């Protein structure tokens, strides 16, 4: 029923900022005179379970410094974590109480100061173990990169490849708070020999115009 | 001590059952509930609060009725909670918290499981295959080149891949695996070096399968 | 006279005081009373009488007070609360001030915490600022204590 | 060692609002109980000496009205000047303490509140007193303008040059908030008097699309 | 009172040596560190804390060391600096504060000297070069239109271009002057003025030149 429909997405900013993060539905303000509200706020580092922050939306914190801050009112309020510091980067849900499930969805990384910066590219062809085997991958790497927003188009003689590529990414880096992709293009031996230029086209905002790097299957 | 201690990372096939434990230990155990939570691969949470320390008639999230079941001990103070009929999409991981209360109304969970690992899928087991991804030119700008080892094919999630025996922790990057439609996972882990060091120095990923007991290494070279 | 940082102390005893050629001296440029108004004097007897002398500059004579701040009452020289004596304070330029700068009248600019009252401090170590042990040697956040 | 980082530059926003610079490196709380900070905020007018700001990053202003204010931790911190207004505009560095250097970067200017506006563009020929001298300046000017980011494309006959020009631009200015910008075309008599057209191409976020202002050598 | 007073904004040769003087007032001088910094043309500074009031070991900025060279006089409390072997890209502004203390820690530095010039540079001095840029309708848009004065080739950085003796004070824009490879800088000076008046009144650019002794008044009308 009450829903907990969270705005704000990816708040990758310098650290120190002031996030903000709202969401709301079908109040639950409880009566009893207990006027506080009714849900708590929570951190969840990446591979760990959860953790507590802020309840009854009260400034409640346990054990915990005060950068971190809450807020309340009957149906809206918000987490407004102060002078945010490294290590902060998490995944910050919100509550029901009385209600019955919970909802809720946030999280940050960086933004750096220089250029939007670009990804290094590469592309690997099929090793000639797997082409044994009857398969083909063919990687292509982005390394290093803020926004992640990337595109990864596959070509082969200059088709635009859809629907057998995965990607994966990495974690927001907590050195220098970049991204790192990895997109897998799956042939069958018989295919891959049908072609000969495999190509990797990259678009992103530190690029100002996209990057393709390529290989001719079969040329040493 | 405010503990809880969860096992049974584990996997099973369709159409099963399995039962998972939660070991709580620092308090009067039944006096604050038990509630589950389910967590896929990066999303949200639910399964609403149930269950209490004496007796405790449970309650349930009314999507997951009949296949949920909630039994403990009076013994040391052990929820578990029993899941049927398992459908190869429920494969997530699962988690025990105390739901502390304190005079006006309880606040958030008091602790929070270690969680564990339910993997649904007619896979059993299989081990990883390994191809080196060489250093290129196509990989390679300025002073650096990037080199990796794919290791695809394998169920059995949790697998290792390091870079020269743990020794470089630079630009070594292992990026999450993926799942295919075969059913089977497959990752790539890549490090940049200088190109300046294209074979010179040695670059070999140490794969380890630990639900197996594979362990090879691979050596990384530019390209014939 | 003496430093400002180590005062002089005196312990005047039994005698007969006679606190007007003082008072009426004209000489005095600062005469104040705290405990007692001092016409007064003459005419009651205590236990003991101290008597601090030290050399300030002209415009520090308003912290030799009771309950006052700055760096002469904070650590150098100290007043209790409840005084009960007085404070007399007279200019001294053609005897102390010599041409080219008289540096041997120093004071300490420097403490880690300020005095107790009537607590005197004649130790010359060098103040640690800085988290970085001084190891007995000058550098940033490690200063000399004295001034002159 | 300790590099004092700062993420923000350049944030002309309307004044009044709330700047918040962030910038860290290598903590230094400082032992000794004395458990407060190690950095202060500085101050430098265009064209004057620096000034300080908040220091041991505790708040602690001098002649200071309290719109500018700091904040702080072990690592990470922040200035945060509210109700910011004119004469606000500076440049903004940071510190380091014990550490030895320094190191710290940021400013502003304005915004407004119509649209992004644009340039006034004006090409100027070489006078002819100076084509006796033996070389050809080719001023074109930019008048007024926020997005300073703005781009100037000499163009020679319709050929992009590059490489012999220079640009400076003036300080937002203190009645309007705009930017005006001049660049310097130079030539060689000699290959100057082998070309025809000398066109400037202006490109901004308040022009729909590029501006060129251009003449002809030799056309009263 | 807390000052720092500076002098000596100058000029030299690569290959050469500079003294360059701070002088205070309104304290005990030897009690506060002196510290320099430098400072590029919009950028930002440097040079680490050093020299004491007594004696004082000094200290350095590890880069610069050598060329560095510090003293100072107890006559009455004049700091100085002494840099050698200069190779005209140190070319930038120095200065002096007074870093003061209080009890826990000092806070920042206490004053801020006004800073100095150093231009190094094979060019000695010359006078600038001037042409009037002409208002045409190019610049003409409206109800405006723009003309200013070009004065070009100088070394010695200092030098100013007035309107109309200092009348005009609407549009006139002095636009910051630019180092060419030559050695030599140029800048440019542009005031807009309505386009009914291009050439009606007067407007006649003063071009002083301070090092030197230059002084031409140029007049700029609609192109012919
Ligand atoms: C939940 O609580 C139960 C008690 O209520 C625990 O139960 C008992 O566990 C014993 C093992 O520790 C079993 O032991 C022996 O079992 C063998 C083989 O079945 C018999 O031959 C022996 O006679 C028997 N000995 C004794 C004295 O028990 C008990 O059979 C078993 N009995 C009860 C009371 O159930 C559970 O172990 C406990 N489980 C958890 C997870 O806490
Ligand atoms: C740093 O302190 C120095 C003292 O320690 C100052 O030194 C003295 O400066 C005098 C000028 O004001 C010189 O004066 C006269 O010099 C002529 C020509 O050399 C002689 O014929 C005279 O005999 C001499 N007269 C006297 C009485 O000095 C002094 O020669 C000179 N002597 C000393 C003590 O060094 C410096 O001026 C001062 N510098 C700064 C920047 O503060």
């Amino acid at each position: 029923d009450i829903v907990m429909t969270q705005s704000p997405d990816s708040l990758a900013v310098s650290l120190g900022e002031r996030a903000t993060i709202n969401c709301k539905s079908s109040q639950s303000v409880l009566y009893s005179s207990n006027n506080k509200n009714y849900l708590a706020w929570y951190q969840q580092k990446p591979g760990q379970p959860p953790k507590l922050l802020i309840y009854w939306a009260s400034t409640r914190e346990s054990g915990v410094p005060d950068r971190f801050s809450g807020s309340g009112s009957g149906t809206d309020f918000t987490l407004t974590i102060s002078s945010l510091q490294a290590e902060d980067v998490a995944v910050y849900y919100c509550q029901q109480y009385y209600s019955t499930p919970l909802t809720f969805g946030g999280g940050t990384k960086v933004e750096i100061k220089r250029t939007v910066a670009a990804p290094s590219v590469f592309i690997f062809p099929p090793s000639d173990e797997q082409l044994k085997s009857g398969t083909a991958s063919v990687v292509c790497l982005l390394n290093n990169f803020y926004p992640r927003e990337a595109k990864v188009q596959w070509k082969v003689d200059n088709a635009l490849q859809s629907g057998n590529s995965q990607e994966s990414v990495t974690e927001q880096d907590s050195k220098d708070s970049t991204y790192s992709l990895s997109s897998t293009l799956t042939l069958s031996k018989a295919d891959y020999e049908k072609h000969k230029v495999y190509a990797c086209e990259v678009t992103h905002q530190g690029l100002s115009s996209p990057v393709t790097k390529s290989f001719n299957r079969g040329e040493c | 001590q405010v503990q809880l201690v969860q096992s049974g990372a584990e996997v099973k096939k369709p159409g099963a059952s399995v039962k998972v434990s939660c070991k709580a230990s620092g308090y009067t155990f039944t006096s604050y509930d038990i509630n589950w939570v389910r967590q896929a691969t990066g999303q949200g949470l639910e399964w609403m609060g149930w269950m209490n320390p004496n007796s405790g008639n449970t309650g349930y999230a009314q999507k997951f009725q009949g296949r949920v079941t909630m039994t403990r001990n009076t013994s040391i103070s052990t929820a578990y909670m029993e899941l049927s009929s398992l459908r190869s999409e429920d494969t997530a991981v699962y988690y025990c918290a105390r739901y502390i209360v304190v005079v006006p109304a309880a606040k958030g969970f008091d602790p929070w499981g270690q969680g564990t690992l339910v993997t649904v899928s007619s896979a059993s087991t299989k081990g990883p295959s390994v191809f080196p991804l060489a250093p290129s030119s196509k990989s390679t700008s300025g002073g650096t080149a990037a080199l990796g080892c794919l290791v695809k094919d394998y169920f059995p999630e949790p697998v290792t891949v390091s870079w020269n025996s743990g020794a470089l922790t630079s630009g070594v990057h292992t990026f999450p695996a993926v799942l295919q439609s075969s059913g089977l996972y497959s990752l790539s882990s890549v490090v940049t070096v200088p190109s300046s060091s294209l074979g010179t120095q040695t670059y070999i990923c140490n794969v380890n399968h630990k639900p197996s007991n594979t362990k090879v290494d691979k050596k990384v070279e530019p390209k014939s | 006279f003496a430093s400002v940082y180590a005062w002089n102390r005196k312990r005047i005893s039994n005698c007969v005081a006679d606190y007007s050629v003082l008072y009426n001296s004209a000489s005095f440029s600062t005469f104040k009373c705290y405990g007692v108004s001092p016409t007064k004097l003459n005419d009651l007897c205590f236990t003991n009488v101290y008597a601090d002398s030290f050399v300030i500059r002209g415009d520090e004579v308003r912290q030799i007070a009771p309950g006052q701040t700055g760096k002469i009452a904070d650590y150098n020289y100290k007043l209790p609360d409840d005084f009960t004596g007085c404070v007399i304070a007279w200019n001294s330029n053609n005897l102390d001030s010599k041409v080219g700068g008289n540096y041997n009248y120093l004071y300490r600019l420097f403490r880690k915490s300020n005095l107790k009252p009537f607590e005197r401090d004649i130790s010359t170590e060098i103040y640690q600022a800085g988290s970085t042990p001084c190891n007995g040697v000058e550098g940033f956040n490690c200063y000399f204590p004295l001034q002159s």
